[PDB]
């Protein structure tokens, strides 16, 4: 036949998605030559994003795709893939094929690959108003924490000490974790809920996360760290 | 009767702009006779007094049924909304007298 | 009696590589909880991972590891497992199992999983000459490419017209690709590269790309607008 | 004796500073006895000389072999340098006479 390199694939994305890119070939023996994907950002230039050799047994990514991308072959088929995995705005770009020698020797005319910034979450956003704290010991210290959904009284409040791991305080948004001292209090129920430290120890000096166990996936606030001055 | 001056918590609160930052005036109240201030200090250290309590639409004094503890907030805080802040009782008991609180800080950082 | 969670199985890896995490369990009937992995980079807060129900039968995952990361249990050896595959520098972080049932009741002090690459700031950086150009038809333009680092005579030219892939016009920087004009030319060795243009026509309206082949990350230079001007 | 003035490529040179900023003079010279001179304008809309063929520092002037061209370049060109440039033809051959290109353009983008 005639060399022939065509792209297919290509479409609009939310970041985070997937997308997986085809690239047929035709006109030379495919099993021989390295196979290359190169894209072009909408406005800038030209970077090169994977390579195939002839017998799939080697690949090469640079670092910016490296655990996302996945640039595979069938010889039996003449084709050539690019699977891209947890997708972000600097993906967004016209993806060539190449066959590839020590120069690009054939392009495709590419596919277009859009990621938009559409679609905030489609998960629970937990969001902690305070975000870092320091109050003299015997204060009255109050955390709050907003839920994007309502959740109900879903709600967990966790306690990280310094060094060490995150310690269950209040579940159900008001309940009382065992061994948790009186002063730690929570209220709420739906989208607004706080934790409130009664009177301030410097035993309570931690990171405090809220979490929403309503939904999957499972999310968790900023968190509130809590310095003690004195 | 000497009364204390009320307490103003945190010393210092690091929240992120278009969220909102609460404080917490406490105040032992002796009387029944009294009203609170929330102060903020202008560059010219000019006590700039922003709401009170009874009662801008930013600034708002809530009154915890605790009769000790007022939350005292600021709604979508803004970037220079940052400075030094502080509550303030005014006694309306047998003798007027205004007693300020210790000042604290206010950090709103970019998102 | 008391409970204990004892993760291990945290090391460094390579970004596209491969880890195993376990986390052995005593305290409790393992056979009825549900178990599940929470992560935290660092400098940064909690995000969960996987979770999976008590006899096994049910599996739940975020989207970020969907394919990528398979939790399983083991309750004959009051285990559990975490199989990381494909992994992304963001995997970096400090890996604990925790007890599931509304609330993460019993943390483990986690295992520390570190995924990075050495190449660092090694990238060879190519720049060209002029940005852009505005010349008449029949006039002689001369574009130069510049390496960050040696490349002997590994560099490559290609031409790119709007709405069109980039075409091969020079390999090993003085080489003539099949089908370009003799009034095409290269140069350089080293570092210093220049392409130069005998007389240009109008089919030459164009922006030109330089790009070493010397190693990987194959990369490109900002590319040369050349206007044919009014 | 008709002889055509020479021509200034490119008509517009958009160069970050730092690097090499390369234009392209180029003379069909009727006779050998003739001299090259660049020119930049000034604020003030008339030639001020630059560097001449044969003979500042940051002003180099090459003959190109081809007989007919010239590389006249600025070497690590500054943000300031951005301004009018042309070339100009001295002859010598009988009727010493002096033509002008035409005016090119020069722009330095910051890094
Ligand atoms: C247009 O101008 C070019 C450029 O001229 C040069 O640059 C300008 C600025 C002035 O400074 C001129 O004086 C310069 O010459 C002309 O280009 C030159 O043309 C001459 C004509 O031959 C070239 O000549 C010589 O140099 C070479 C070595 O480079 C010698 O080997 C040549 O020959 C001798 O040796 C032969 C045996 O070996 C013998 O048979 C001969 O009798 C002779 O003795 C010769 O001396 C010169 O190299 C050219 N330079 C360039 C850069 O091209 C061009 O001719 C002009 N055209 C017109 C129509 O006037
Ligand atoms: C210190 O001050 C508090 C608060 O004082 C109040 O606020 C200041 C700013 C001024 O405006 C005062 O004029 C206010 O009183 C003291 O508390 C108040 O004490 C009242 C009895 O002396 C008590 O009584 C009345 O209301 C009862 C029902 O309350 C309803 O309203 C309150 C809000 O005010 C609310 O929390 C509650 O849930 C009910 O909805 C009623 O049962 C009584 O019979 C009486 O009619 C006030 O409720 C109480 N206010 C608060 C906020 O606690 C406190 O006594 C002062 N201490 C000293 C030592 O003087
Ligand atoms: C920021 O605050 C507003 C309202 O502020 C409240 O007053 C403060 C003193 C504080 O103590 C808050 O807990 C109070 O809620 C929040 O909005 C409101 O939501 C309710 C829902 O029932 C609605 O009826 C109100 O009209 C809303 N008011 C406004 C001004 O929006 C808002 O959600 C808070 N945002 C964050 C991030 O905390
Ligand atoms: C920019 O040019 C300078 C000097 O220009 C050279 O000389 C002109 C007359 C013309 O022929 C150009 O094509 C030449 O490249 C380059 O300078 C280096 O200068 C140092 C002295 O400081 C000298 O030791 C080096 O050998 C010179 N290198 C070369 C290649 O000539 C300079 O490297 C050029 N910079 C860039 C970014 O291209
Ligand atoms: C006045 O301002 C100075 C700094 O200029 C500060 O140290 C001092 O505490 C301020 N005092 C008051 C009452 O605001
Ligand atoms: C703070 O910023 C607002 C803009 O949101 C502006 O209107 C106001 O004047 C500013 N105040 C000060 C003290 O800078
Ligand atoms: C250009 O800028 C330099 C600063 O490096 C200065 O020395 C020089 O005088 C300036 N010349 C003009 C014409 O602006």
């Amino acid at each position: 036949m005639e060399v022939q390199l065509v792209e297919s694939g290509g479409g609009l994305v939310q970041p985070g998605g997937s997308l997986r890119l085809s690239c047929a070939a035709s006109g030379f023996t495919f099993s021989s030559y390295m196979m290359s994907w190169v894209r072009q950002a909408p406005g800038k230039g030209l970077e090169w994003v994977a390579t195939i050799s002839g017998g799939g047994a080697n690949t090469y990514y640079p670092d910016s795709v490296k655990g996302r991308f996945t640039i595979s072959r069938d010889n039996a088929k003449n084709s050539l893939y690019l699977q891209m995995n947890s997708l972000r705005a600097e993906d967004t770009a016209v993806y060539y094929c190449a066959r590839q020698l020590y120069y690009f020797d054939y392009w495709g005319q590419g596919t277009t690959v859009t990621v938009s910034s559409g679609g905030g979450g489609s998960d629970i956003q937990m969001t902690q108003s305070p975000s870092s704290l320091s109050a003299s010991v015997g204060d009255r210290v109050t955390i709050t924490c907003l839920a994007s959904q309502t959740i109900g009284t879903w709600l967990t409040w966790y306690q990280q000490k310094p060094g060490k791991a995150p310690k269950l305080l209040i579940y159900t948004a008001t309940s009382l974790a065992d061994g948790v001292p009186s002063r730690f209090s929570g209220s709420g129920s739906g989208t607004d809920f706080t934790l409130t430290i009664s009177s301030l120890q410097p035993e309570d000096f931690a990171t405090y996360y809220c979490q929403q166990v309503y939904s999957i996936p499972w999310t968790f606030g900023g968190g509130t760290k809590v310095e003690i001055k004195r | 009767r000497p009364w204390n001056p009320p307490t103003f918590s945190p010393a210092l609160l690091v929240v992120t702009e278009g969220d909102n930052a609460t404080f917490t005036c406490s105040f032992s109240n002796t009387s029944e006779s009294f009203v609170l201030n929330w102060y903020r200090m202008s560059p010219s250290n000019q006590t700039d007094k922003l709401a009170a309590f009874p009662e801008d639409c930013r600034f708002r004094v809530t009154q915890l049924p605790n009769g000790r503890d007022f939350h005292m907030s600021v709604v979508r805080a803004r970037r220079n909304d940052s400075g030094t802040y502080l509550c303030g009782a005014i006694s309306l008991a047998p003798k007027a007298q205004i007693k300020e609180s210790l000042r604290a800080e206010l950090r709103v950082t970019e998102r």
